């Protein structure tokens, strides 16, 4: 493997769990925002959003 | 006429409160059940119950 | 299953935790969301995880 530059699991966790900002609670549709925060010096892949 | 003869004792006192300072009124020391407290960005929770 | 590979329980654990020198977690860069110890699986679930 290696060794530097790769990988720094320093003070961060691997997933983050969003709580809703918005809510309606409408009688047939829901929604639902977030405000994401990417911290600085990471990135995100929208592909593991769920 | 042997109905005039009963006797009776009172109740027991029994005294229902609340506990010393709401004890068992909010969890603690639980998960599942556990409060979190934490940033409104990454949402890192500040609470760790064991 | 100890030679032939036929493992069968793996789904009665229920966590595991590292630890070296006993004071350190090996999860403790808070890599987790439950930040000490993995937990294989979830018995009172009440914060969907």
């Amino acid at each position: 493997a290696p060794t530097h530059d790769v990988t720094t699991d320093r003070s961060q966790r691997l997933t983050l769990r969003f709580v809703p900002v918005d809510r309606e609670d409408n009688t047939y549709s829901y929604k639902v925002r977030y405000t994401l925060a990417v911290g600085d010096n990471r990135v995100l892949d929208m592909a593991s959003t769920y | 006429e042997i109905n005039l003869v009963q006797q009776s004792m009172p109740n027991r006192p029994n005294y229902i409160g609340f506990r010393d300072n709401f004890i068992g009124l909010m969890y603690y020391n639980s998960t599942g059940n556990m409060g979190v407290l934490a940033g409104q960005a990454s949402q890192l929770n500040a609470v760790v119950d064991l | 299953p100890y030679l032939d590979g036929t493992f069968y329980l793996n789904h009665t654990f229920k966590k595991v935790s590292i630890t070296f020198d006993s004071s350190v977690s090996w999860p403790g860069n808070d890599r987790l969301l439950t930040p000490n110890e993995f937990e294989i699986k979830r018995t009172v679930d009440g914060e969907g995880y």
